[PDB]
């Protein structure tokens, strides 16, 4: 059961590495807010962390300290994800830096989290509309409503401030009021329901979901227009060539790190295995070499970002 | 009107990580 805990951390790490790998597939948008030297500082610090973690991975697999082994694996996985985000961000910056490249444009609204809120509010309201809805369900649905309506109104305020489209500016403000007003009206019915859980107050609360659903639905429809969505960067062939050394080095790091974790997973179960210790050393060196090439590639281009 | 805003803020706190 203790080794099973270590194996599970390995499987979690491997899952995260495959997820973060997608950042390197086609960097046509920024990953975060980091500048170029921000990315470089990030990779350097994650290098120190990863180096320490990889020492802990081997040492604790050998000595059979499975709790410390799992922690070293998780630490390594986090550093590798940090590496990849910085590398993918730096590669994007390099690609769009090219004179014949065009940078991406972030949308007025984060695309899916708007549908996420719409769905969460729809299903919260669905619960409030059910004849069998219990008092605890009113409370849980109310927390869902409050969380996502607050987010929706914040996104409306921000989207309105960013857009140059006058119609969109007014619509986002109008939708924010519609959501705020309908939500407040629903919260009013919920408070009355709490003080007196009558059939009238139950029907009143149920009825108050409809104006909220309509507002959130009209808003989701309007905000899903492609005009308001992000535009991917158009990176020139020269930009692609320039960013490729960073990309392939980060890709090679993730691949070799996967082998290292898979090998360590087996060694945690049975460390008495000289062949696998050699395989682990092979993966470790390839991880280290990949990082070296990544830092080298990024340092080569650093003077152009001073 | 203000008790509703207070209740709403309680609801948001209970449903936010």
């Amino acid at each position: 059961p203790f080794t099973k805990h270590g194996q599970k951390e390995c499987d979690n790490a491997l899952r995260q590495l495959e997820t973060v790998r997608e950042l390197l597939e086609n960097p046509v948008q920024p990953i975060n807010d980091m500048s170029y030297f921000g990315c470089l500082d990030s990779v350097m610090e994650n290098s120190k962390v990863l180096g320490e973690a990889m020492t802990g991975i081997s040492q604790n697999a050998k000595n059979g300290n499975l709790p410390e082994f799992g922690d070293a694996i998780a630490t390594a996985s986090k550093a590798l994800c940090g590496f990849t985000e910085a590398a993918a961000q730096a590669a994007y910056l390099v690609g769009v830096s090219d004179p014949n490249s065009q940078a991406g444009q972030q949308g007025l609204v984060e695309p899916t989290q708007f549908a996420r809120a719409n769905q969460a509010i729809q299903m919260a309201c669905q619960s409030l509309g059910e004849p069998g809805c219990t008092q605890a369900q009113v409370l849980s649905a109310a927390t869902i409503v409050a969380k996502h309506t607050s987010a929706l109104c914040n996104s409306c305020r921000l989207a309105s401030a960013r857009t140059a489209n006058p119609t969109a500016k007014r619509q986002f403000v109008q939708s924010a009021k519609e959501v705020a007003n309908s939500t407040a009206n629903l919260v009013k019915t919920i408070k009355a329901l709490d003080g007196d859980f009558t059939e009238e107050n139950r029907a009143q609360c149920r009825a108050a979901t409809a104006p909220l659903l309509e507002a959130v639905d009209n808003l989701s429809a309007f905000a899903s227009n492609p005009e308001f969505s992000s535009v991917p960067a158009q990176i020139s062939p020269e930009g692609r060539a320039a960013m490729e050394p960073i990309v392939i080095s980060a890709k090679t790091m993730l691949e070799s790190a996967g082998g290292l974790i898979q090998t360590a997973r087996a060694l945690a179960v049975n460390p008495r295995d000289p062949p696998r210790w050699s395989v682990l050393a092979g993966h470790s060196r390839t991880v280290s070499d990949s990082i070296k090439k990544l830092i080298t590639s990024m340092r080569d281009k650093a003077p152009g970002q001073l | 009107d203000s008790e509703i805003d207070q209740l709403f803020r309680i609801f948001r706190a209970l449903g936010t990580p």
